[PDB]
């Protein structure tokens, strides 16, 4: 499914991420437009052997198990295939766990490179949600 | 911090009636609103995340539904296996919080 | 498939630090999300913290820094460590995954003088 911006905005704000953790809305969608450009079927292949599935692109070495990727540790006690749906609530689900650690928003690279330290409340602006 | 308010504190019923049970938050917590059950004797068992996610494993006459900061967990046709002590627990923010709780017991 | 199990005193004399200990089997506690968990008299329950996959720890403020939870990955066991307990820490404490869907089975722990 490749969502809208608005759409996206909305969905996530049903499944509980404004304001999670003190992240506000905006971190969301500036990530997963950055991570997958709003593709829930969207993968990567890296370079270690684990692959990134959907929308936030979870990794296959330590949150979801795809069968395939060495040191898999499925943080997340989830199959990866489980996040290449339209549905995003699996995604969300692991995505909650993730940025509960220390790192936070940190594990997402395109959003460190992309998100963080610009204006994010401009990606839920001009929206009903 | 988010305080989590429950009612009723205690709740009587007749074994196949329904009941529903609440929850209320200080703030809103969207959908991070979480449900368990302690029984005499026992650890907290999960039974609803996520305000209305089921779980795998528990019976499905529970049943859970809200967001923002009204929350509830319905129970379809109490069994006697259902009585004991009910909380509600969020995560959307730290110090996580739990509700003061509701005891079901038998009418 | 995960196990918990508690251990420690059932007894402690007021301003020593109680220590307790988890040990986990059917998965390696490294770098899994583990908490702790008390229930007062009077069912009130008070998470206390978590250790995370980068080995960060969230604690309770209500606890005013006086705990500390620590892992060792050799023996697959995660600790418990307060400090200066009183009265008002007399409590069933538990050991639970982050999840929230395995539990120990709880120890109760008096803190009196005696």
């Amino acid at each position: 499914k490749v969502f809208g911006r608005c759409e996206l905005a909305a969905a996530m704000k049903r499944h509980g991420l404004d304001n999670y953790r003190g992240y506000s809305l905006g971190n969301w969608v500036c990530a997963a437009k950055f991570e997958s450009n709003f593709n829930t079927q969207a993968t990567n292949r890296n370079t270690d052997g684990s692959t990134d599935y959907g929308i936030l692109q979870i990794n296959s070495r330590w949150w979801c198990n795809d069968g395939r990727t060495p040191g898999s540790r499925n943080l997340c006690n989830i199959p990866c295939s489980a996040l290449l749906s339209s549905d995003i609530t699996a995604s969300v689900n692991c995505a909650k766990k993730i940025v509960s650690d220390g790192n936070g928003m940190n594990a997402w690279v395109a959003w460190r490179n992309r998100c963080k330290g610009t204006d994010v409340q401009a990606w839920i602006r001009g929206c009903r949600l | 911090d988010i305080v989590l308010t429950q009612s009723p504190a205690t709740l009587s019923v007749t074994p196949g009636n329904s009941v529903s049970l609440s929850c209320r938050a200080s703030q809103s917590i969207g959908n991070n609103l979480h449900w368990y059950q302690q029984k005499s004797h026992e650890s907290p068992r999960l039974l609803i995340k996520y305000a209305s996610q089921s779980i795998s494993g528990i019976p499905s006459r529970f049943s859970g539904s809200g967001s923002g900061t009204d929350f509830t967990l319905s129970i379809n046709s109490v069994e006697t296996e259902d009585f004991g002590m009910y909380f509600c627990q969020q995560s959307n923010s730290w110090p996580y919080t739990f509700g003061g709780g509701t005891k079901l017991e038998i009418k | 498939d995960v196990q918990l199990q508690e251990s420690g005193p059932s007894l402690v004399k007021p301003s020593q630090t109680l220590s307790l200990t988890c040990s986990v089997t059917g998965d390696s506690i490294t770098s899994a999300y583990w908490s702790w968990i008390r229930k007062f008299p009077g069912n009130r329950l008070e998470y206390m913290g978590y250790v995370s996959y980068s080995g960060s720890t969230y604690y309770n403020p209500s606890l005013k820094s006086r705990i500390s939870i620590t892992r060792d990955t050799s023996k697959n066991q995660y600790y418990l460590d307060l400090n200066s307990v009183t009265t008002e820490d007399t409590a069933t404490y538990y050991c639970a995954n982050w999840d929230g869907d395995y539990w120990g089975q709880g120890t109760l722990v008096t803190v009196s003088a005696a």
